[PDB]
Formats: C-alpha cells, structure tokens, sequence
C-alpha cells in the first residue's frame, strides 16, 4: 500500500523554507504556491485545474 | 486573471504499425510454430506444406533469413506483458512487401535507401550480422521508451 | 492433477463504468 | 438382460487440509513477502515488526527454521499452475499446531511418532536435511498421483 | 481563517495485558504468599497443597524456576504507587501459556524466537542469570517511558 506522499508519479516541487531561523518569507511562500497551481494547469494542457491546498 | 490555450501532438509510429497505403502484399496463411512472435519483429520459415499449402513460421534465429514482420491485429493479437504477441498455434499475419514500422535497437538516423541488417532476435540495428535486401524509408520517431524505423519491404 | 477452488478469479472482480481518454488539445 | 450397480469410493484428504478437529490454532497476523507460497507446504519468519505487529514469512529454503504450514482457504487464495497458492503481498492463514495433511516427496510409509524430517523447499520427506520438532501422526495416502502425510506441529 | 484539523495516536498496550486471545491458560487457584506481587511480573510456585488444591505463589526469587506471568484485572487488585499489584493473602490470576506484554529492564530490540532470559526480580532482561523455556513473540513499545515486551508462554 502506497502513500500519497510515496507514489513515484505525483509532481515533486524541491522548496526553500518558508521559515528560516525565526523569520518569515511571504515571497517565496507566494511564488512557490503560484508556481505549483501554474504547474498543475499546465502539466494536464488546461484539462484540470486546483481546486484545494 | 487571463485565459489561456495549450498545444498537444499525437505520436506518429507504433511496432508493427503499417506505414501508408502504398502498394502492399499480407500472407495470413500461415502458422505460428514453437514459441512466440513480437509484433513488429521478423520471421522465419521453417518448412511448408506441400499438400495442405499452410506455412510454418518461427521467430528469426542465429544464421537463418528472415520473410517478413508481424503486423498490429486488434483480433489476432493476444495482449501479454503489456504488448501485442502471437501465440503459438495461432493463425498469423506477415506482411511480405510495402512500408512498416518495425521496432530498432539503433541510436543515430539511418541514411535513405540503405540496406537493412537485423540483430539475431529480429529487430533492426545498425551493426547486425543477420543482412536483408529490405530498404530504409526515412522516417524515424521515438515512441516513449520505443525506437522504431521505417522499413520497406520486397518479396523475398 | 487440479486442485483449484470453488469460485473462479472472474467472479469475484469488478470493473469500473469509466473510461479514461486522453486530451489532445487542437491549437 | 440383468441389471448391475457398481461403487466407488472418495478420496480421503488433500493438500493443505485440517486432518481433524483436535486442538488447533491458526495465524491470520501474516503477510507474504518477496515470493510467492504453494498451498501444503512449510513456511518460515523473516522479519516481525515491532509496533505494527505483522509477521513477514515466505517459502523454506536451506539454513533456516520452519515455523507453520499454509491450509486450504477457498477465500484468500489465487489459483496458478493448475494448484492453490497465496500470492506476493498478501494474508495467510499459517497453522502453528495441529494436525494437517501436507505434500510429500517420500516413498514408503513413516513410522508413528517419529521426528518430520524437511527438504530445502519446505515438503516433508525422508532423510531430509532441516530437523524439526513435529511428528507424524500416522497418515499416509495418495490422491490422483500426489503423495500426502499426516504431521503434528507444535507450537514454537 | 484557516482551520485546523488535528491527529493523535493511542498507546499500544500496558504492562501486565494479554497480547493476543491465541490459545491461552489462566489459572485461578493460586495464593500469594509473603509480600506483593507487581502486575506483569514473574511469579513462582513454593508449595502445591495435596488435598485442598490451591498452588502458593510469591515473587521471582534467585535460583529457582518461573511458573508464570500475572495479568491485568480491574477487580482482584489494589492501587499502590499508581500502579496495580496483588495483594498478600488474596486470589491471583496466573497464565501458563500464551502471549503476554511483560515489563522489560532491557535496551535493544530482542530477536524473534529467541529464548528469554529474566532478571531476579523477575522482569525481563536482555542478558539474565535465569533462564527459561518461553520465548520473544517480536512485539516491543514503550508507555510513558516504560518498557513492555511480548512473550509467548509454555505449559511447564
């Protein structure tokens, strides 16, 4: 029984950290986020879009 | 907030897969003896009937000469480790002249009109040993983990 | 000799109502 | 003319089946791993885990020590070769004592109460390699070419 | 807003509880004997009365022989230091065979079927001066930073 976090065919995103030693990093979480729903809309051509995070 | 259009293309080859419709000629009275036979690999010819007139066709081997390929049949077909293969006693379709795709173990483009040379298990590579009079006919495409070639086929 | 059981592997399956079909956008 | 009637008589027991109703006790906490295990034959242990609580076992083989024998389930079982197996990744019933029917490679009856001598793929048979701690529990009968021996296991 | 969903695990078992419900034995015409008796712990017989039939129990000493393993009851023990214990001069119940969570005084996973060895006050030790003839069943957890072992008990 595979997990959802183990499947070997689900798009894997490598990220910097949101919180690096007590601060906070708006920006990247904003750009990391935009680029996994901009992924998702175009890996499937416009067939599928994100609904929920 | 934008709308947006996206662009797909459609794989052009296939094992087995008839090129165009060319002049081309299908033996399909003959049968599969001892073993198995890949779709879009060639065959050989053990010994034929003289009085029943059936052929009898294996898969090519060390030092024999190949008569023709195996082609694509919704219906003849049996779909066995994720592939189209003949299986034994069961009528079979060769196909002895015209244009087919047949699967390569090659790596670079082959030059048009070349003499064809297959490997001993009856798939197309650039340094076999096995020699045919069959030509190239240019066209190469990349399947997803699959390399076929065009193969031009005459009667033997 | 054969030695199986009662009920063969078929009918005890299930088979999904939907198909599958990849999407090739025109342009 | 005269009438006739004629008789026949059942076969007494087969592979992987409870002999009797004395004193048994099945496992059902287990799991197949990395093969696959024929029905009537021993199995042995690889690996228990330490929180989850299931038991990785698999087919005997040499330098090893038995620890039950697979029964007949018409449930849990797949049917492969012609005979019933339990299939890679999957639950097993493992009986851990009792008394019950298993293949056999032998050729004369055994004696009452000797010690279950094992070949290296988990059936009984005579001056075997692995030592095992059951019995024989007096049984000895052939149905339809497979030979067939009556063990006592012992709880471990 | 957001909102939160939160996850949280039980604990796995508790000292003194039976494991599995696998063919076991309990015996109940047991007395203790001089002190207390801690739930999850060794115990041994020092006298069998010949008439009347009840087997005097008392704590693991030195050189001598395990009988049996206390369990868990929320009726015939007593709360002291937070914990359940038998008191002197009442019933007990003792299992002989079977799959019991016992406490343990070790550090590193033990191996299964391995034999178990116990320390002289009775709880479970990796390397001990008394040996005996039950056995590690693979299980091993820790409640609350105690640490419990699965053993499977013999009939003596």
């Amino acid at each position: 029984i595979v997990s959802v976090f183990n499947h070997p065919n689900i798009t894997k995103i490598t990220s910097g950290k949101w919180i690096d030693a007590s601060t906070m990093k708006p920006e990247t979480a904003e750009a990391e986020l935009t680029q996994a729903i901009e992924t998702i809309e175009t890996i499937t051509r416009g067939q599928h879009r994100a609904t929920n995070i | 907030q934008i709308n947006a259009s996206y662009q797909r293309d459609m794989a052009i080859a296939l094992p087995g897969m008839v090129a165009d419709t060319s002049k081309y000629n299908i033996d399909g009275a003959c049968v599969v003896n001892e073993g198995d036979v890949l779709v879009g690999a060639a065959v050989q010819v053990v010994q034929a009937q003289a009085v029943d007139g059936h052929k009898l066709v294996k898969a090519l081997t060390t030092g024999t000469t190949p008569y023709g390929v195996a082609i694509r049949s919704h219906w003849q077909t049996v779909n066995a480790q994720n592939q189209m293969i003949y299986e034994d006693g069961g009528a079979i379709n060769v196909m002895t002249s015209g244009r087919v795709w047949m699967l390569s173990k090659s790596t670079e483009a082959p030059t048009f009109g070349s003499a064809v040379k297959l490997d001993v298990d009856g798939q197309e590579k650039s340094d076999g040993t096995i020699e045919t009079t069959w030509t190239y006919a240019g066209g190469w495409t990349k399947y997803k983990d699959i390399q076929l070639v065009e193969v031009q086929l005459h009667q033997l | 000799a054969a030695t199986m059981g009662i009920w063969t592997a078929q009918e005890l399956h299930r088979i999904k109502s939907q198909s599958y079909e990849e999407d090739y956008p025109v342009g």
